[PDB]
C-alpha cells in the first residue's frame, strides 16, 4: 500500500518561508526519485522541484530557482521542500510526486510519476482566519425535492460538508466557495431527497472547519 | 513546448484520442477530475498502466508526440488530462484536455430558494438559484429582481461532473444586503440552457407561505 | 537477390494476417536489415516494420501494437503477423530488403535497394465475386471496339486481348470501386475499319480470386 | 633491416575546457569527445564533438544536449570506414541495478551531421558489471563485425567470467552478443580501472589500470586475448615492464607493440619503444613550459605506419607527437 | 515530415531534378513505381549508390537535409511517380511521390461512345461509355447528355498512366443508369471538352 | 517554422515579453532594409552595448525575450533565431507596436508638376502625415466620382521620436484623363476623425 | 570595433551568377564561423549559407541549395558568396553575421554578434531606368510642406539627402511601390514653418546608384 502524507502546508505570510514535509510508505524510498508539483487556483498542473534516488540531482522551475531548496531524507523516508520570500503567486495546491524511476532521465520526473498526494492547500497572505455562518436553504413541490446549508463568510479553504452524520451520500452535491469581493469563501451543499420524506425525515448538515477549528450543526426544515 | 488540445468530446462507447507533443521521451497521463483534488496516474512510462487502472485506457508514442488512447468511454472518464515528460532537458506538464463526454442532452432542475430567518437577522439575504443534472456544461443564470436585469452581484458554482449519468449542477448566488432585499419582492431567475426551448424562469413572492 | 512476400489476401475484418516473405539467392541474409512497406489504393508509400541483424524490431505508428515483424534466418524467411485488421490495413504489402552496408538505423527507408512482387492484402467481409464481361462493338480509317468487365470482388482481374497477340492498341483502364462496393473496369482496343470482318477480337478475362475466366467475342451488330 | 623513425611536434590549443578527453580518427582527420562540465553558478554540462582544424580545437555539435539524460553518462563511441556511431549509457550510482541499459545512439556519414534516438538494451549482460567510456572500431569474428562495449567484475574473493562484453553486429543498437573473456590471472583482491579494448586487424586485446592493495598506484595492463570456440575467448599477459620505467599506453604499428612509458608515476619524461628496439624520448618543455610533464600520453592510430602521441602539458593545450614507423 | 513535389514536367532531353526534404538522416533513397499497382524499383539508395541495370542519367545527391534526385537527359520512359525515403524520430518516412510528366505536341483525343449491349439490359443495369484515347495533356471535360440534359452524381472516370512511346492518355467515363431510365430517354450524347479540339466533339447514337 | 506573434503591443514604463516557440538568439531590426542589432546574442547572453532592460529566458522549447521597462527607441520588428528539424532558421517577426494616444492626420494634396505634364502622365500625391494608429482610409473623388483600382498607399514604419505613422496614396492617370476634370477631392477616413477631412484643389 | 564592410550592389540578369564579399574587421577572423542571412522586399530573415573555422565545413540554405558557394579568404578576411541560376526570389537586402564564440561551429542561429550594413541586389534583365525629379508646392499658415518626387527608376535604391545631410530634422523618406507599368515612385517631404518660405534654400538631392545619376532640383512655391 504506497502513501504519500503531505504536512506543512496551510497558511503563510508574503516574504516568508515554507517547510512542506512528505512521509512515504508501501515502497522501497531510497530507490525512487521525488518531485512537488502545484496547482495555482485558475491555472494548471506545474512542477516545481525534483530530486534524484540518491539526492545527488536536483532541479527548479524558473519561478522558485534560486528560492526553493528540495531535500531528502532516505533513512526517514521523507522530501523536505524549502521555498523563501513566499510571494502572491506562490498560492496554490502542492502535491507530493513520486517517479517510477530513480530520475536518470529528465522525462523521468513528470513523465513517469506513478504514486501522488492528497495535497495541501498553501495560501500566501497577511489575512485572518475567520469561521463559517451556516444558514439553512429551506425547500415549490413536484415529485423531488431539494433541500440545502448555505456556508456563507469563512477564510481560509477547505470546508467539509456532510449530510446526517454520513448517512446521506446519494443525491448530495457539494459546490466549490465562491471567492468573494470581501475575500471569503461562499460554498453551497444541496441534497435531492424524495417530496414524500419532507417533514417526516430529519436532515441536519454537518459542517465542519479545520482552520477556525468551527464545527456547526444546523437543522434544515421545511415550511 | 508540451502542446495539448484545450478540449475534446465523444459519445460514451466512442474510442478518443489525446495527443500530446513536443518530446520524444517518457509520457505520462495524469487524470484530475476537479482543480484542486489529487491526480490519479492513468498511464506512466509511455505506456505503462497501473493495476488499479481500467484496460480502457492505453499510451503510445511515436516520434516526438504521444496519444491516450481510451476505447469505449464511460462517464468516470470525463476529467482534465494531463500529459507528463521532458520538454527540452526541463521537467514540464501539458496545459490540460478536458474530457466532455457526449451524453444525451438532459436538461437541469431548477429550484430557487429564499434567505432564512436566521439569515435576515445578520444582516445579509442571499437568494440561492439551484440548478441540478444537465448536460452540458453551457448554462446561463440571469437575475431579476422585480422584472429587472441585475448583474455584477451574482456569483457561479459549477461542480464536477457525475461519475454515474455524466451530469453536471450550478450554484448561483444573489448577494443583497437586508435593506436591498426589503425594497423589492418578486424574485425571479431566468434559466437559458441549450437543452431549453424556453428558459425556465422559477419565481417566489417574498413572505408567502 | 529475389524477394517472394506470400501469403496475404481477403482477410475478416478484426483478425489475424501472417504474410511470409521467401528470400532466395541470398549470401548471409542474417547480416540484412528485413522490411515491410505498404501502399493503399490510391494512396503512398508507407513503411510497416524493420528488423535488424540482432532482432532490431521497429514498427510503423500505424501498425505498432498489433504487428510483429520476426526472421528465421535458417530458411531465409521474413514474416508478419498483424491483428485486428482494419480497413486502413488494406493495400499491397512489399517486401523490402536493406542494402548490404546498411543505413543510419534500421528503421529507415533511405537504403533499401531490393523490393519484391507484392501479396495484394484485402481487409473486407464481403465474398468473392466473378465480373461479367459486357461488349462494346465498334460503329474506312480507324475504328475502336473493348469489353467491360462489369461486377467484381477483390479488385485483380486480367485481360488478355486476342490470346496475348492484340497488344498494339490496347488500354485496359484500371477498375473504379463502384457505389455497391464491387469494380467496373473497362479494357478497350483501337483497329482499323478495314480489318472488322476479317478479324476476330476475343476478350481473355481473367478472375483469379473466384476463378472466372470468361472469354468473350466482340463483334458489331 | 630497414628501420624509419620520423617525429614532428606540433600544438593545438583549445578554447574549451576538457575534464576528459577521447581521441579518434576519422577520414584522415584527428577528433575530440570533451566534456566540459564545469560545477560553477551558470557552468552546465555538455559533450563536444571537436576536430582540430589547424593549430586549434574546432567544436562541432554538442552531442550531450539532446540525451534527456540527468549527467554524467558513459561513452563508448566507434569509427567504421564511413561512418561514426557514438552512445550514452547509465551509470551505476551504489545500486543503480538497472536490469536494462538506456544510451542513446549518435550517427554520423561525415562526423558533424548527426542524428540521434535513445536505445534500450533490456536484461543487459553486464548488469553488475562497472564500467569506463572510451573509443573504439569494429573487431571481426567470424566473418562477422562487432562493436563492443566491455567492462569489469568490482571485488574478487571467489574463484571463477570476471571481464566480460557485449557486442552489436547493426550498428549498435542490439547488444544480445555475448563475449567471454578468460583472464585466468585475476588475484585474489584486485580491481581493473579504465578498461578499453584495444583492437587490430581483428586481434583483441585489452589496456587497463590495476589498483594495488600494498602500494596505492595504478598499474598498467596488457593482455593478448585468443580466440578458442565461436565467441569464447582466452586472454594472457603480455609482458613490458621496463628497468627504472613505468608502463603507460600501447599501440601497433606495422604488426609490432608501440609502447608508452614515463620516468615516474608523475611522468616528467616520456619514452616510445618501436618493437623493443628503437627509442624517442619526448621533451614536454616545448612552448616554453616549465610546469609540464606527459601524464595521460595516449595513442591515435592513424595507419599501420602513422599514430599520434597526445597529451596535455597545461590546461587548453595539445602536445602532437606525429609519430610514423616502418621496419622493412 | 518527408516534403517533396506532387508534379514535376520535363520535355525529352532535359535535365530534371526532384527534392526531397526534411528527416533526421544520414542517407535518402528515391524509389520508382510506373503504375499504382506497380512495384517500387531502387533507383538510388543511401544518397547515391546506384543499384543494377538503373541507367546512369539518375544521379543520387544531398544538400543539409535535402536530397536530390537528378535525370540528365531525360526520355519519355521515365514518366513514373518517384517517391522518397528517409528516416524521421518515429521510423522510415516517405514523400508524397514526384509524378513526373513528359511533356510533347498537344493532341486532339479520339472521341467514341458505346452503348449498353442487350445481354446487360436484361440484368436490369445500363452502361454507356465514352472513350477519350491518346490525347494531351490529361485536363478533359466529359459531360453526359441525356436528352439533351446534363447528367451529375451517375458517371464515373477512369483514367489509364501516361503512355511511355507517345506520352499521352486516355479516360473512360461510365454512365450507370437503370434500365428502365435507358429505353427512356433516345439521344445519348457525350460531349468531350479539350484543349487539343477547337470546338468540343459530340460522339452521340439513338437507342 | 519558427513560431513568433506577428505583433505585440505595449506602453512605455512597462514589461514587455515576447515568445519564440518554434537554444534561441533574438535580433531587433528598426527599419527594413536597415542592418538589425543583435538584443540578446543567447538564451541568456547580452552584448556589452546594449541596455539591461533586456533580458531573455528559456524554459523548455520556449524562449521569451523580456523588456522591463520600454521606451520610444525600442521601436523594431523583433526576430527570434534557432534550429528546426535538422536546419537552421529566423522567426516570422514580431513587429513593437508602443501604446500611445490617438493622432489626427495632416493631409496635404500635391498636384502633378509641369515637367511631369510634359512627359504624358499626370499623379496626383495624396500624402498623411503624424498618426495613430496605422489603421486608416484613402479614398479619390475626381469630379464626385468613386475611384477604385488606380491607387497605391505606402505606408512608413512607426517613428521613433513620437510613434506615428505616414501614409502616401498616389492616383495613377494619364495625360489625357488629367485634363479632362477640374476637381481632385481626398476623402481621409481615420479612427480620430469624426468628419472625413476631404482636401480638395482646382485644376486651374 | 567590429566592423563588416560589403561588396557593390548588383542588378545582374536572371539565371546568372552573383559575386558577394564581406571585408571583416576590428576582431580576430579565421577563428569565428561566418554567415550570411538575405532579406527580401518586406518579408523575414533567411539564413542562406554558413561556413566554419578553417573552411572545414558548409552548410547551404533550403532555397540556394545546389546553387550557392562560400568561400572564406582568411589573408584577405573576406567572405565570398557565389551563387548561380538567379532567380525572382533572389531579390533583397543581403548582410553577413559572425557567431559570439570562438572555435565553435554547432549549427543553430542563437549566436550571432556581429552584423554587417547589407547591400542590395535586384534580379531583373531591364535597362537601368534614369531617375525623374519632380518639385512639389504647396498652394497652410502655420506649418508648410515641402518635398520632392522620383517616378520612373529602376532599380532600388536612390539615397535622398536634404542639404547634403545638413538638413534631418523632420524629414520622412517614403519607401516605393510597384506601379501598373513596372516601375518604382519614391517620395519624401520635409515639415518647415511659413516664415522660412523666401530667406531659406531647400534642395532635394537624389541620388541613383545604377545609373549614376545625381541631380539637385530646388523645391520653390
Ligand atoms: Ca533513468
Ligand atoms: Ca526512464
Amino acid at each position: 500500500a504506497v502513501t504519500l502524507d503531505e504536512s506543512g502546508g496551510g497558511l503563510q505570510t508574503p516574504g516568508g518561508a515554507l517547510s512542506l514535509v512528505c512521509k512515504a510508505s508501501g515502497f522501497d524510498f531510497s530507490s525512487y526519485a521525488m518531485g512537488w508539483v502545484r496547482q495555482a487556483p485558475g491555472k494548471g498542473l506545474e512542477y516545481v522541484a525534483g530530486i534524484r534516488n540518491d539526492g545527488s540531482f536536483t532541479l527548479y522551475t524558473p519561478a522558485v530557482k534560486g528560492r526553493a531548496t528540495i531535500s531528502r531524507d532516505n533513512g526517514q523516508s521523507t522530501v523536505r521542500l524549502q521555498l523563501n520570500n513566499l510571494r502572491a503567486e506562490d498560492t496554490a495546491t502542492y502535491f507530493c510526486t513520486k517517479s517510477a524511476d530513480d530520475g536518470g532521465h529528465y522525462s523521468d520526473f513528470s513523465g513517469e510519476i506513478d504514486a501522488w498526494g492528497h495535497g495541501t492547500e498553501v495560501i500566501v497572505s497577511s489575512a485572518s482566519t475567520k469561521g463559517p455562518s451556516v444558514f439553512p436553504l429551506a425547500p415549490t413541490s413536484g415529485g423531488t425535492a431539494a433541500l440545502g446549508c448555505l456556508v456563507k463568510d469563512y477564510f481560509p479553504e477547505p470546508v467539509t460538508v456532510s449530510w446526517n452524520s454520513g448517512a446521506l451520500t446519494s443525491g448530495v452535491h457539494t459546490f466549490p466557495a465562491v471567492l468573494q469581493s470581501s475575500g471569503l469563501y461562499s460554498l453551497s451543499s444541496v441534497v435531492t431527497v424524495p417530496s414524500s420524506s419532507l417533514g417526516t425525515q430529519t436532515y441536519i448538515c454537518n459542517v465542519n472547519h479545520k482552520p477556525s477549528n468551527t464545527k456547526v450543526d444546523k437543522k434544515v426544515e421545511p415550511k | 513546448a508540451l502542446t495539448q488540445p484545450s478540449s475534446v468530446s465523444a459519445n460514451p462507447g466512442e474510442t478518443v484520442k489525446i495527443t500530446c507533443s513536443g518530446s520524444t521521451y517518457n509520457y505520462g497521463w495524469y487524470q484530475q477530475k476537479s482543480p484542486g483534488s489529487a491526480p490519479v496516474t492513468v498511464i506512466y512510462y509511455n505506456d505503462k498502466r497501473p493495476s488499479d487502472i481500467p484496460s480502457r485506457f492505453s499510451g503510445s508514442k511515436s516520434g516526438s508526440t504521444g496519444t491516450l488512447t481510451i476505447t469505449g468511454v464511460q462517464a468516470e472518464d470525463e476529467a482534465v488530462y494531463y500529459c507528463g515528460n521532458s520538454d527540452s532537458r526541463n521537467v514540464a506538464f501539458g496545459a490540460g484536455t478536458t474530457l466532455t463526454v457526449l451524453r444525451t442532452v438532459a436538461a437541469p432542475s431548477v429550484f430557487i430558494f429564499p434567505p432564512s430567518d436566521e439569515q435576515l437577522k445578520s444582516g445579509t439575504a442571499s437568494v440561492v438559484c439551484l440548478l441540478n443534472n444537465f448536460y452540458p456544461r453551457e448554462a446561463k443564470v440571469q437575475w431579476k429582481v422585480d422584472n429587472a436585469l441585475q448583474s455584477g452581484n451574482s456569483q457561479e458554482s459549477v461542480t464536477e461532473q457525475d461519475s454515474k449519468d455524466s451530469t453536471y449542477s450550478l450554484s448561483s448566488t444573489l448577494t443583497l444586503s437586508k435593506a436591498d432585499y426589503e425594497k423589492h419582492k418578486v424574485y425571479a431567475c431566468e434559466v437559458t440552457h441549450q437543452g431549453l426551448s424556453s428558459p425556465v424562469t422559477k419565481s417566489f413572492n417574498r413572505g408567502e407561505c | 537477390v529475389t524477394l517472394d512476400e506470400s501469403g496475404g489476401g481477403l482477410q475478416t475484418p478484426g483478425g489475424a494476417l501472417s504474410l511470409v516473405c521467401k528470400g532466395s539467392g541470398f549470401f548471409s541474409f542474417s547480416s540484412y536489415t528485413m522490411q515491410w512497406v505498404r501502399q493503399a489504393p490510391g494512396k503512398g508509400l508507407e513503411w510497416v516494420a524493420s528488423i535488424s541483424s540482432g532482432g532490431g524490431t521497429n514498427y510503423g505508428a500505424a501498425v505498432k501494437g498489433r504487428a510483429t515483424i520476426s526472421r528465421d534466418n535458417g530458411q531465409s524467411t521474413l514474416r508478419l503477423q498483424l491483428n485486428n485488421l482494419r480497413a486502413e490495413d488494406t493495400g499491397t504489402y512489399y517486401c523490402a530488403k536493406h542494402g548490404v552496408n546498411g543505413c543510419d538505423w534500421s528503421y529507415s527507408v533511405g537504403c533499401v535497394d531490393a523490393w519484391g512482387h507484392g501479396t495484394e492484402v484485402i481487409v473486407s467481409s464481403a465474398s468473392t465475386k466473378g465480373p461479367s464481361v459486357f461488349p462494346l462493338a465498334p460503329s474506312g480509317g480507324t475504328a475502336a471496339l473493348g469489353c467491360l468487365v462489369k461486377d467484381y470482388f477483390p479488385e485483380p482481374v486480367t485481360v488478355s486481348w486476342n490470346s496475348g497477340a492484340l497488344t498494339s492498341g490496347v488500354h485496359t483502364f484500371p477498375a473504379v470501386l463502384q457505389s455497391s462496393g464491387l469494380y467496373s473496369l473497362s479494357s478497350v482496343v483501337t483497329v482499323p475499319s478495314s480489318s472488322l470482318g476479317t478479324q476476330t477480337y476475343i476478350c481473355n478475362v481473367n478472375h483469379k480470386p473466384s476463378n472466372t475466366k470468361v472469354d468473350k467475342k466482340v463483334e458489331p451488330k | 633491416r630497414h628501420v624509419f623513425i620520423r617525429t614532428e611536434l606540433s600544438f593545438i590549443k583549445n578554447n574549451v575546457p576538457c575534464i576528459r578527453d577521447m581521441f579518434f580518427i576519422y577520414k584522415r582527420e584527428l577528433y575530440n569527445i570533451c566534456l566540459d562540465d564545469l560545477k560553477g553558478e551558470e557552468d552546465e554540462t555538455h559533450i563536444y564533438v571537436q576536430k582540430k582544424v589547424k593549430d586549434s580545437w574546432i567544436t562541432l555539435n554538442d552531442l550531450f544536449k539532446e540525451t534527456d539524460l540527468t549527467g554524467r553518462p558513459h561513452i563508448f563511441a566507434y569509427v567504421d570506414v564511413e561512418e561514426i556511431i557514438i552512445l550514452l549509457c547509465e551509470d551505476e550510482e551504489f545500486s543503480n541495478r538497472k536490469k536494462d541499459m538506456t544510451c542513446h545512439r549518435f550517427y554520423s556519414n561525415d562526423g558533424k551531421e548527426y542524428n540521434n534516438a535513445e536505445i534500450t538494451i533490456s536484461d543487459y549482460i553486464l548488469k553488475d558489471k562497472l564500467l569506463s567510456s572510451y573509443v573504439s572500431l569494429p573487431l571481426k569474428i567470424e566473418n562477422r563485425e562487432y562493436f563492443l562495449i566491455c567492462g569489469v567484475s568490482p571485488y574478487k574473493f571467489k574463484d571463477d567470467d570476471d571481464i566480460l562484453c557485449m557486442a552489436s553486429h547493426d550498428k549498435g543498437e542490439t547488444w544480445g552478443t555475448k563475449i567471454v573473456i578468460k583472464y585466468d590471472n585475476y588475484k585474489l583482491g584486485v580491481q581493473y580501472f579504465f578498461l578499453r579494448p584495444y583492437i587490430s586487424k581483428n586481434d583483441l586485446s585489452f589496456h587497463f589500470y590495476v589498483g594495488d592493495n600494498i602500494n596505492n598506484v595504478k598499474n598498467v595492463n596488457f593482455i593478448e586475448c585468443t580466440h578458442e570456440k565461436d565467441l569464447e575467448f582466452v586472454c594472457s599477459n603480455r609482458d613490458f615492464l621496463k628497468d627504472n620505467k613505468v608502463l603507460q599506453d600501447v599501440s601497433t604499428l606495422n604488426d609490432e607493440y608501440i609502447v608508452s612509458y614515463g620516468n615516474d608515476n608523475n611522468f616528467a619524461e616520456c619514452y616510445i619503444f618501436f618493437n623493443n628496439e628503437n627509442s624517442i624520448l619526448i621533451k614536454p618543455e616545448k612552448y616554453g613550459n616549465t610546469a609540464a610533464g606527459c601524464y595521460g600520453g595516449t595513442f591515435v592510430k592513424i595507419d599501420e605506419n602513422r599514430a599520434l602521441f597526445i597529451y596535455s602539458s597545461s590546461q587548453g593545450i595539445y602536445n602532437i607527437h606525429t609519430i610514423y614507423y616502418a621496419n622493412y
